[PDB]
């Protein structure tokens, strides 16, 4: 099914011709345009008062990465490297060895935040909810190097943001 | 809200009020409290120059009336 | 939604529309930001029998 | 005493221009469902000061002729301030018997700043942009002069303060609204304002910059003050001249604000299309209305006094 | 004939002018060539999906849909019906996103800057729908071969209904600014006329075809989902 | 002496950070979130950050998207024509360090190979709010400058 | 007249912010003199307000503390100053504030939130976290060629 956007015949009677003459000479449609912008002048603006007010986000938001712990404090990551394998940007670099107590743990866990496309595949792939994209988006830096996260930075992010990260996972894990 | 546009409009309006208000009050101060005399044509300049001589102080805006008759 | 009646009349007349019925700012009509948990359904392959992969 | 009077005109003009940039940004913002400057000082009242300081300590970034590179902004700003000295508000700084002709004569010189800066640009493409701007400006000078003459056939003289007397009973916009319409549009095109802002349009398809900007925005205010006097005459009470100044300022502010309103409302003309608007539309009507306004006072026995 | 070396991304146009008239236009592209097609050969089919968000990065989820359909066709599998409806639902939300960008930036480029601001507040609200289902405002990576990544959160459909309920008025406001404006019509009427036969031979599609009267829309003739 | 130099520094810093005019290099998708930062919700103009400034009137270059090898010379040329003081904001993974296209034969692995960068905004794309946070971070960097104090001590 | 009720609404905001000085303080710190309901306050001094008659996005806001972690933040406020427990509420990731739904406690969670430390001596510096891979032979310390 189709419709014509612009296939109409102007009425050529004197009244219609004189109507178009009045529009040409008295700029009626241009004045009608002035009314629209005038009505917007008197509308409340849509602006929010950042940083005192923030745009709404959802629990699914993909922000800065973090490495999480179990309630006991043990790391969740067991160096399976599924995140590293799935990473579309190859932003993740992992090395692992047996820990001094025999645990399977990483000795290197780096995310190049300037390679990362913030896609969330890593946190989908992870079988133990170890790597997550947290809610933080306000972490711009003055140098390139500060955006090359090693494991200490990522564990610190997890300890810094775990209160919010856990609550967001609680809200969304039934959709996963 | 739109009425937050007013303070900038108020400052602009006060800036444009000053020239006209200043000229009018400077004219009164310089012309004995009256409007500054307009002389666009030779006849009006002739009367103004005659007023200057008649004033006795060389000021065309100092008027002499029947007291000088 | 906070405009005085005079300003509401003024902008409705200037636009030619009843703007107050369809405000472009959102108020209480939007859904709550906390929702009850979901309970999602499972697909057709979620069966305990008659479900051999070679038939699907 | 007179030097004080000159400064009580020059200084407020520059301050009014500074805060028109804030008003323009905020009026445009609210018509765009946003706020415009509101952080740099309460309600953005310090924004013009921050912009002004910023521009003047910016690196002043070769000219094809140093004399003309410096002449062009001096001419622009000097001429712009000069257009104000005969304006009656209600009393002019200088009371000229031919004040209307003086403003016409001085405004015709403003196109030299465009021409000289194009010559000094040292770039073939900037000179061509300047010549296109000049052709637009002189084209709309034609209708402005003829419209002005038509109105003065009801006033009787070239004295600006006589327009006040002519409109003692009634604004001239009522007998001359067709001329008021073309006059208003002509001022927009004359000041390269949207939808006639083709220099800034076509172009994208520090202190010296600030100086040209001040000259243009002073001209915008002045043109709308001229429009208020020409068509919306305020009544003058000689014992309370401030009453005239308040009413006449409000009209000029509203006319200036309608320049911003129009910028917010329409797309841009093509260059050839704004040339046709003048040569094929405005000029024919202006010529016919010039004949009409020559005949009308004679045929109604409403010829104004010479003085 | 003067030669102008310069006259969405970044484009380099080399033009030949005879006064006001354009005699030749030579677009020089590749300023955003990033070898996506070669990069995809080093990715699994899932790893390649986010590359499609970044092609026509105004119509992210439609690019995802095209790639997902292609992979689903080679896989010989079928996405479930609810996934198909979500994909059509967000396909059309994405069309609104694109057409707002297309029309108002087209207007903004020729001086009509104001509808851009009114309609980009509507885009901002559709970005929230993207972010709510996927966690990202733009590059959702939501539509995948086999369906979609996650089900809709509870309450989303109500908010889409609220947005849709008011949107046609926003189109009306846009039309009041442009449709009958004589300046807008002067800039667009009889500009870039293309014949039906020329459009087909030059490989045009979409509105570039239908504007010239060709009755063709893949959603009608070769439907999917 | 010290007091005057300090107060004058505060004044020029306040003027420069309160009137930041950006030249935006809208290279790719990050340019869309920059448009959303100008859009009504965030209204960058309300901070004194005008929507679009000419390169010769600009104080900050925002590199919003992938910088290809073919484009790199042009970007450097625009940077060199900027009047000082000039700052560069790198927006998004592509400009930060190549991002999704880091290993491509045609892509510069970070705009900081071409120009010095003052602020790096992460994200693919950063949200409009994230970019605004970055612009405000640049404002704070400008507030820390002590050009006149260092000049006085030369 | 309506303009009368608007004007008294403006005056109430002066007393709603504890007089002229408090009113001017919020005007210059935050460019906003609205009065909302106090939802709570965090350990750093940030105060959180709500007003559900405002349109979505303006219905929640924070007045940042004037001092955090030894930094004077009277003028220099930052979005990264919001601690995570209030971050969820302020961004409308949830409906209920931490004063009503406190976060779960863990011994490893930071007790003291930190804002963005870029450009300071506390900034993060990357380094390799792995040990040396190849051990070089060390020659003997006694002469014996
Ligand atoms: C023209 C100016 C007329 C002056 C009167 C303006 C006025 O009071 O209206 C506001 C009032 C509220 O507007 P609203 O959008 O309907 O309500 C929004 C909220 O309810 C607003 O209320 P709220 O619930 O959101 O409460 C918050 C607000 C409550 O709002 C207020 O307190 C109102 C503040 C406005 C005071 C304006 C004083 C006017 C001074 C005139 C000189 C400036 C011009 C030069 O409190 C404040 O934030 C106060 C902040 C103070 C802001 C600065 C105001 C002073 C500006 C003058 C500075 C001079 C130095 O509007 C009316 O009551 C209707 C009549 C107003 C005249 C309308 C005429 C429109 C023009 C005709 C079309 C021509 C177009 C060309
Ligand atoms: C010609 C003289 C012009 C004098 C301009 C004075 C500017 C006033 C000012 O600094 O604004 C207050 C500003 C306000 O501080 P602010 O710029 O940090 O703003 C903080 C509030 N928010 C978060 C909303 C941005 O005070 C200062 O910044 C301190 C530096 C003073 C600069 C003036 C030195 C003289
Ligand atoms: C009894 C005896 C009587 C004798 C006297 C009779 C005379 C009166 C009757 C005649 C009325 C004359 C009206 C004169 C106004 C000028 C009309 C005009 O020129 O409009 C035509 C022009 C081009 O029209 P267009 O559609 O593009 O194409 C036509 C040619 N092809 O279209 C345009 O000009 C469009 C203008 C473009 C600019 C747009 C921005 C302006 C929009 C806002 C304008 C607001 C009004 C201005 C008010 C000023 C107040 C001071
Ligand atoms: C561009 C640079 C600006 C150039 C300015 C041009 C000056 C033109 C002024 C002419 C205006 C005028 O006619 O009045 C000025 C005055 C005569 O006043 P007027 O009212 O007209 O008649 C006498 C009193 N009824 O006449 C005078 O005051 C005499 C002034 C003579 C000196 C002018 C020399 C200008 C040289 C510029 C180079
Ligand atoms: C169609 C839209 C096109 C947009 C074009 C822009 C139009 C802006 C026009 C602004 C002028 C509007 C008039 C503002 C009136 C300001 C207050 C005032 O002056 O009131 C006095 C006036 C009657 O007094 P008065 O002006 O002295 O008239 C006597 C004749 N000399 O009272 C009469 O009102
Ligand atoms: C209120 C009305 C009520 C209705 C009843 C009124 C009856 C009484 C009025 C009778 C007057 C009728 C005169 C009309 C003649 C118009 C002739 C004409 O149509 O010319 C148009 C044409 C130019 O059009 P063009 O764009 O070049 O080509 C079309 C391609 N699209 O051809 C041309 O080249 C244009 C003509 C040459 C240009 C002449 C311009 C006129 C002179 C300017 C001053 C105006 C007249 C004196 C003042
Ligand atoms: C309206 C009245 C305003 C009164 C304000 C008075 C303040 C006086 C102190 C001004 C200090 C300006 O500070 C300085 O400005 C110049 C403008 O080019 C900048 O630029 C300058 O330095 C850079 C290198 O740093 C040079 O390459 C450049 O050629 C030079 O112009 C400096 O980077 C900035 O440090
Ligand atoms: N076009 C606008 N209205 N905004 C804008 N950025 N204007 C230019 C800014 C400006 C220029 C000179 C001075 I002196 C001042 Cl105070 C401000
Ligand atoms: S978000 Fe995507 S690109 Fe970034 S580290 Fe995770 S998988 Fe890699
Ligand atoms: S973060 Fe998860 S997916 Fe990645 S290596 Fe650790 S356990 Fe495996
Ligand atoms: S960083 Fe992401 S959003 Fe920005 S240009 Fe690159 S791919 Fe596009």
């Amino acid at each position: 099914t189709y419709k014509y956007v612009n296939l109409r015949e102007p009425s050529m009677d004197m009244k219609s011709v004189t109507d178009r003459a009045a529009q040409t000479l008295l700029w009626t449609e241009l004045i009608r345009g002035l009314g629209m912008t005038l009505s917007y002048l008197f509308r409340e603006p849509a602006t929010i008062n950042y940083p005192f007010e923030k745009g709404p986000l959802s629990p699914r938001f993909r922000g800065e990465h973090a490495l999480r712990r179990y309630p006991s404090g043990e790391e969740r990551c067991i160096a399976c490297k599924l995140c590293e394998a799935v990473c579309p940007a190859q932003a993740i670099t992992i090395e692992a060895e047996p820990r001094a107590d025999g645990s399977r743990r990483t000795t290197r866990y780096d995310i190049d935040m300037t390679k990362c496309i913030y896609c969330g595949f890593c946190q989908e792939a992870c079988p133990v909810d170890a790597i997550v994209e947290g809610p933080n988006f306000e972490f711009s830096t003055e140098t390139h190097e500060e955006l090359l996260y090693n494991k200490e930075k990522l564990l610190n992010n997890g300890d810094k943001w775990e209160a919010e990260i856990a609550a967001n996972i609680q809200a969304d894990y039934l959709y996963r | 809200m739109w009425f937050e546009v007013l303070p900038g409009i108020a400052v602009m309006g006060v800036c444009l009020f000053i020239p006209g208000m200043a000229t009018a009050r400077i004219h009164r101060f310089s012309n004995g409290g009256k409007e500054k005399r307009v002389a666009h044509y030779p006849y009006q300049w002739y009367l103004m120059e005659r007023d200057r001589r008649v004033s006795g102080v060389n000021r065309s805006y100092v008027s002499k009336g029947l007291e000088n008759i | 939604a906070s405009a005085t009646r005079f300003i509401q009349w003024l902008r409705n007349w200037a636009s030619g529309r009843d703007l107050q019925a369809k405000l472009q700012l959102r108020y209480q009509e939007i859904s709550k930001r906390t929702q009850p948990p979901p309970k999602l359904p499972v697909g057709p392959s979620h069966k305990l029998s008659n479900n051999y992969y070679c038939t699907r | 005493m007179f030097m004080i009077n000159i400064l009580m005109l020059i200084i407020p003009i520059l301050l009014a221009v500074a805060f028109l940039t804030l008003v323009e940004r905020k009026v445009l913002g609210y018509m765009q469902l946003r706020k415009g400057p509101n952080v740099v000082g309460p309600y953005g009242l310090l924004q013009p000061i921050a912009d002004a300081i910023k521009l003047f300590i910016k690196e002043p970034l070769a000219t094809s002729s140093a004399s003309m590179f410096i002449l062009a902004p001096i001419m622009a700003l000097g001429l712009a301030l000069t257009m104000w000295i005969p304006l009656p508000m209600p009393y002019p700084l200088i009371n000229m018997n031919l004040g209307v002709l003086f403003m016409l004569a001085m405004s015709s010189l403003a196109v030299y700043s465009i021409l000289w800066s194009g010559w000094a640009s040292n770039s073939k493409y900037a000179l061509i942009g300047a010549l296109r701007a000049v052709a637009q400006t002189i084209s709309y000078e034609v209708t402005l002069a003829i419209i002005l003459l038509s109105v003065l056939l009801m006033s009787g003289s070239f004295t600006l303060s006589t327009l006040i007397t002519t409109q003692e009973q009634m604004w001239l916009i009522l007998p001359a609204w067709p001329l008021a319409m073309m006059w208003f549009i002509s001022t927009l095109a004359e000041t390269n304002r949207a939808p006639f802002d083709l220099t800034e349009g076509e172009s994208e398809l520090a202190g010296p910059f600030a100086l040209f900007f001040m000259a243009e925005y002073a001209n915008i205010i002045m043109m709308n003050i001229f429009t208020a006097i020409l068509f919306l005459g305020t009544s003058h009470n000689p014992h309370m001249p401030e009453l005239y100044t308040i009413n006449f300022t409000i009209k000029s502010l509203l006319l200036t604000m309608s320049f911003l309103w129009i910028r917010a409302s329409y797309p841009r003309f093509r260059y050839d299309q704004l040339m046709h608007l003048l040569w094929k539309n405005f000029l024919p009507l202006t010529l016919a209305l010039c004949m009409w306004h020559v005949s009308l006072p004679i045929l109604t026995s409403g010829i104004p006094p010479q003085t | 004939n003067l030669t102008l070396n310069f006259g969405h991304g970044v484009l380099r146009l080399v033009m030949e002018l005879s006064g006001e008239m354009v005699r030749k236009c030579d677009p020089h592209i590749g300023l955003l060539h990033r070898g996506t097609e070669k990069l995809i050969e080093y990715k699994t089919y899932l790893q390649a999906l986010p590359y499609f968000d970044r092609l026509d990065y105004v119509s992210m989820m439609c690019n995802e849909q095209a790639y997902s359909l292609a992979v689903e066709k080679l896989l010989n599998i079928r996405p479930p019906p609810r996934a198909q409806w979500i994909r059509v639902l967000f396909g059309e939300i994405t069309r609104l996103l694109n057409h707002i960008m297309a029309v108002t930036t087209h207007a903004l480029d020729i001086g009509a800057m104001t509808p851009f601001f009114w309609m980009f507040e509507e885009r901002e609200k559709m970005f929230e729908f993207y972010e709510r289902v996927s966690g990202a405002r733009m590059h959702a990576a939501y539509v995948r071969p086999g369906g979609v990544h996650q089900d809709l959160p509870l309450g989303l459909m109500d908010d889409i209904y609220e947005f849709s309920k008011n949107f046609s008025l926003r189109i009306d406001e846009l039309e009041e600014m442009l449709t009958n404006n004589r300046i807008w019509r002067n800039r667009t009427v009889d500009i870039g006329i293309v014949t039906a036969e020329d459009a087909l031979n030059y490989g045009f599609s979409g509105v570039m075809l239908r504007g010239s009267g060709i009755q063709w829309d893949l959603r009608k003739t070769q439907p999917y989902d | 002496g010290e007091y005057v130099v300090a107060k004058l520094d505060d004044l020029i810093n306040w003027a420069r950070r309160s009137s930041l005019w950006p030249m935006t290099f809208g290279l790719a998708c990050c340019a869309v979130e920059m448009m959303h930062m100008a859009a009504p919700r965030y209204d960058m103009d309300r901070f004194g950050v005008v929507f679009r400034a000419s390169p010769r009137q600009s104080d900050v270059m925002i590199v919003a998207g992938t910088l290809t090898n073919k484009m790199a010379p042009a970007l450097r040329k625009v940077y060199d024509q900027m009047p000082e003081p000039r700052y560069v904001v790198s927006m998004g993974s592509c400009a930060n360090g190549g991002g999704y296209y880091h290993y491509s034969y045609s892509v510069v692995r970070g705009c900081d190979r071409i120009v010095p960068v003052d602020i790096y905004v992460p994200g693919c794309p950063p949200t409009a709010e994230a970019l605004l946070y970055g612009i405000l971070q640049l404002q704070k960097k400008i507030k820390r400058e002590k050009r006149l104090r260092i000049w006085y001590r030369r | 007249m309506e303009l009368l009720q608007v004007l008294k609404r403006g005056l109430q905001q002066v007393s709603g912010h504890g007089g002229l000085r408090g009113y001017l303080r919020v005007l210059f710190r935050a460019n906003d003199v609205r009065v909302g309901t106090l939802v709570g306050e965090d350990k750093y001094g940030n105060k959180y307000y709500e007003d559900n008659k405002q349109f979505f996005g303006r219905h929640r806001w924070v007045i940042y503390t004037t001092e955090m972690n030894g930094k004077n933040t009277f003028w220099d406020v930052d979005g990264s100053m919001v601690p995570p427990e209030w971050h969820r509420w302020l961004h409308c990731m949830t409906d209920d504030p931490p004063t009503v739904k406190p976060p779960t406690a863990r011994k490893f969670i930071w007790t003291n939130h930190k804002f963005n430390l870029s450009g300071t001596p506390q900034q993060y510096v990357p380094y390799s976290t792995t040990r040396k891979k190849i051990q070089e032979w060390v020659p003997p310390s006694t002469p014996y060629k």
